[PDB]
């Protein structure tokens, strides 16, 4: 299986389980029952910068899989490829949307979810500053909690804000790494799709610092790869899904390195086995200036 | 139809029109319907008993030949001989450029520019070089390439790049390349009246043959070329025949061997030169090249291209070439009489191109540099002769980009390569977007122009279909130079032309996606690019999704090149159709069967677009099997 169709392969994961939670959603609370995200102006981010449309109620919900259908077009071509990211990236958000309508707290500490958009105006200020020179987004599973804890607290010494998703989550606590909004360690969820949550601080910061209105697909994306200085550090083995949410990270400019063997795409998707130098590596791929 | 999609180029035929002279067109044209029998590779010459003609349909007509010989028979020994002409003109090609490295001095004429590159070639001939002369290492390589054309004992020496699978595979095969010289006598040997009368055997010693092209003569030409006048590297030129200037001499390079046109590009420079170029009138020198001599020196200094072969006539007629220098190869003898319309000095200087009614100036390769500036001296007195008046220069002229060797491609790999993952230096970049499907594959496009073609048409639509579908492309010869003219060099052309993947590639490594690799001989440096990247992944390079394209091909230089293409394992378009179509055995040999030998095989396709599409078909299979 190549990269392609390692992609097209986690998309349609992606789709699969998006769909069985929304029908989930609809049996449970029907389709008149509100969707939202807790503190936000922009309802579901994503779908908003993609189509323009608001996501309200659960029907509109199961009507935002079409969507994530029409994203996945399986033809090895670079564009089909990154369009698949972004399906992933849909369907991940439309799964975290129905977990909030599902649940009334979807996410205990330390997993903080979704991430309001005062907290998104708050970062701003020190996200164009410098005094926060990147966001790393730390995915999956390290070999150690050490070395998690290791390149975590590494990033956070200098002043980066570091996302955490997955059981990288219990490493850190384990490497006694203290988190927080301050403290610039910030756990999401320890399921692949709370990556979403993330992303959309990258795609609110084109709504609210880049003035893009919503629908301008092509100039959010310029924004994310050309403003956002986000990078993902994916660890442990990578299922098909983890390949995909990373075509989406790379459909928003912004580099995936891993650990693992992968098929490498300059400047873009690159292996590094060596944890010592995982953060020079990243720093360098993301161009960040510390 | 149309004679070309070159604006400049239909200029110039209305006004040679109205000159009332005749062009190659005219000549085709005047040739009216062609021999059935020849183009279809039927007829036979080989001996005083015939001419023979057998039918190109079997169970109709004729047969045999007087002596038996199959239609199958005589159309392997017609392709075995073209072959063998190709690979003589590229190995004679190789063989003056190494005894120009014999030459070599710290104090002489020709120097060594490329030490870096010159030890390289020494440890690829088992050369030492630690604690030693230049100019004795030099000697010693020119030795081991001299050695190559004629030795009787003992096996030839092949690049590094060549993958151990694919020598293994010819040794079983029976074709792995001897001596170059050797190998031309056995095909005409083989070819003689009652010698071989069987196509397979016929078609394997054309391979072994054209092996001996692409992977000694040509392959040493080059790298003896970079060691002696500079590696290249990405430089800016202008190309088409509005290069020429009205109010300067003009003196047109034309041609394959490069020293000549060296010295030439050194000797404008000379002080006195350009003073009596100012004396007779002039506001300096105008040094255009033309076909591969031009390339080499556009590569290298970035000289400006007049055009490709279809135009060199063209160039006359503008009424502005005050100097036509010519060596070998490709040089049509009508330019003789055409010269004869103008003021233009029509000048041979090699013994082996003796045109009639010419001016011969032998280029002395004892003192070329006196030589050259003698035979330019000739070329800036003719600019008296001027007539003004019959003067038309089209101002159609286009920016282009070149130099792209295999180390200024991996220079600008290097770009793309994290520092802290590394390693440098490596064509490891190029592999990794090859292998996750950014780029479907890398397809050469080579040849030069035909009678046939609509001149330059077939070029432009192979390219801009293969780059639309995410292809990176390489070009040399003629197909460079088309490709110049129309505008595909430039790294603009990324963005307007190239599919998704190429333009993202383009723009992160910042090159056009269509990359000049040099002269018809440079067609090595392609063969050096993909074994590399086959022994970077650690396969044959039959595995890999490369093809090579020859859109309009004319002469017996490109049947050797496609031949040992194919043999090294790289599947290849023929835009003009080989004389094969009379014997069946060798169309099923060499679209069918040649692929359970070599993995690769010909295809014939004379529809650009239809071609297009087949390349692609082919690279995704290629790509399914290898799982990519
Ligand atoms: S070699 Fe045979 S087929 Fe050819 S001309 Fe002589 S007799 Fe005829």
């Amino acid at each position: 299986m190549n990269l392609f169709q390692t992609v097209f392969t986690g998309s349609k994961q992606a789709l699969a389980a998006a769909e069985g939670i929304v029908k989930q959603a609809v049996d449970e609370k029907g389709r008149d029952y509100k969707v939202a995200f807790p503190d936000t102006a922009y309802s579901l981010p994503v779908i908003f910068a993609a189509t323009g449309k608001k996501i309200t109620n659960v029907g509109e919900l199961e009507g935002a899989l079409d969507i994530v259908r029409s994203l996945i077009v399986e033809e090895e071509m670079l564009d089909k490829l990154l369009n698949s990211g972004l399906a992933t990236a849909v369907a991940a958000e439309i799964i975290e949307a129905a977990k909030y309508v599902l649940s009334d707290a979807p996410y205990a500490e330390p997993c903080v979810g979704f991430i309001s958009d005062p907290i998104i105006r708050s970062l701003g200020v020190p996200l164009v500053t410098g005094d926060i020179p990147g966001v790393a987004v730390i995915l999956g599973e390290c070999p150690d909690s050490e070395t998690a804890a290791k390149i975590i607290k590494d990033y956070q010494s200098k002043g980066l804000l570091t996302c955490l998703v997955g059981k990288v989550i219990d490493q850190a606590i384990e490497g006694k790494v203290k988190m927080g909004l301050d403290l610039r360690v910030i756990p999401l969820g320890y399921d692949v799709t709370s990556v979403i949550h993330v992303v959309t601080i990258a795609i609110r910061a084109a709504l609210i610092f880049g003035g893009i209105k919503g629908g301008q697909l092509n100039d959010i994306l310029k924004y994310t790869a050309e403003r956002v200085p986000a990078f993902v550090n994916a660890f442990g083995p990578l299922s098909e899904l983890v390949v995909s949410a990373g075509a989406g990270a790379i459909a928003l400019g912004f580099p995936v390195l891993t650990d693992q063997v992968v098929p490498e795409v300059p400047t873009l998707l690159l292996t590094q086995k060596d944890y010592d130098k995982m953060v020079k590596t990243s720093l360098e791929a993301r161009n960040i200036k510390i | 139809k149309a004679k070309s999609i070159d604006q400049a180029t239909l200029q110039l035929l209305d006004k040679a029109k109205q000159d009332g002279v005749e062009t190659v067109w005219d000549r085709k044209a005047d040739m009216k319907v062609q021999c059935g029998f020849g183009s279809a590779g039927v007829c036979c010459r080989n001996c005083s008993m015939g001419p023979c003609r057998v039918s190109p349909v079997p169970g109709k007509g004729v047969e045999r030949g007087i002596c038996g010989a199959t239609a199958d028979v005589i159309v392997s020994r017609n392709f075995a001989r073209m072959v063998a002409a190709g690979t003589a003109a590229h190995s004679d090609h190789g063989r003056s450029i190494a005894l120009s490295l014999y030459h070599t001095s710290k104090d002489g004429d020709i120097k060594v520019k490329d030490e870096n590159k010159l030890k390289e070639v020494a440890k690829s001939f088992n050369v030492e070089t630690e604690g030693r002369d230049i100019y004795d290492i030099a000697h010693d390589v020119a030795k081991e390439g001299l050695s190559n054309y004629g030795k009787q004992l003992g096996e030839v020496t092949l690049p590094p790049s060549l993958p151990e699978k694919r020598k293994e595979l010819w040794r079983k095969l029976g074709v792995y390349p001897r001596a170059v010289d050797r190998e031309i006598a056995a095909v005409m040997h083989s070819t003689h009246i009652g010698c071989n009368a069987d196509a397979e055997a016929m078609i394997k010693m054309s391979m072994r043959c054209s092996l001996t092209d692409g992977w000694m003569g040509s392959f040493m030409g080059t790298e003896f070329s970079d060691i002696m006048f500079g590696t290249p590297h990405s430089i800016d030129t202008e190309a088409n025949l509005g290069v020429l200037e009205k109010n300067s001499v003009n003196v047109v390079l034309h041609g394959h061997e490069p020293l000549l046109s060296e010295m030439v590009v050194e000797a404008a420079s000379d002080p006195e030169l350009v003073e009596l170029a100012k004396s007779v009138g002039a506001d300096g020198i105008n040094l255009c090249g033309m076909c591969c001599t031009g390339n080499e020196v556009s590569m290298r200094h970035g000289i400006k291209i007049a055009g490709n072969f279809m135009q060199q006539e063209l160039a006359v007629v503008t009424g502005a070439v005050d100097g036509l220098i010519v060596d070998v190869q490709c040089i049509m003898p009508a330019l003789a009489k055409l010269s004869k319309s103008y003021h233009t000095k029509f000048i041979t200087t090699s013994p082996k191109a003796h045109i009639t009614d010419s001016i011969y100036m032998e280029f002395d390769e004892e003192n070329p540099l006196d030589s050259a500036k003698k035979i330019l001296k000739e070329a800036i007195l003719n600019f008296k002769n001027r007539d003004q008046s019959k003067v038309m220069i089209p101002e159609l002229k286009c920016k282009a980009i070149l130099g792209y060797s295999v180390e200024e491609i991996i220079n600008k790999l290097d770009k793309v390569v994290n520092t802290q993952i590394g390693p440098m230096q490596t064509v490891k970049p190029l592999a990794d977007v090859l292998v996750s499907g950014v780029l479907r594959g890398a397809a050469a496009v080579v040849g030069c122009n035909n009678p046939k073609v609509v001149q330059d048409s077939a070029h432009i639509e192979t390219i801009k279909g293969l780059i639309k579908n995410d292809v990176i492309v390489v070009v040399t010869g003629c197909a460079a130079q088309a490709a110049a003219k129309y505008g595909l060099l430039q790294k603009e052309a990324a963005e307007k032309y190239a599919g998704p993947g190429l333009a993202t590639v383009c723009k992160l490594v910042d090159i056009p996606p269509v990359l000049h690799m040099g002269s018809c001989v440079d067609i090595s440096r392609i063969l050096d690019l993909v074994g590399r990247v086959a022994n970077l992944l650690g396969v044959d390079m039959s595995d890999l999704p490369v093809a090579g394209v020859a859109p309009e091909w004319m002469s017996e230089k490109a049947v050797a090149i496609g031949t040992y293409v194919v043999t090294s394992g790289i599947d290849t378009w023929l835009g003009v159709a080989p004389p094969v179509t009379g014997g069946p055995e060798v169309v099923d040999i060499l679209t069918n069967k040649m692929e359970d030998w070599v993995g690769a095989k010909f295809f014939i396709e004379t529809d650009p677009h239809k071609a297009v599409e087949q390349i692609v078909n082919r690279m995704n299979e290629k790509r399914k099997k290898l799982g990519i």
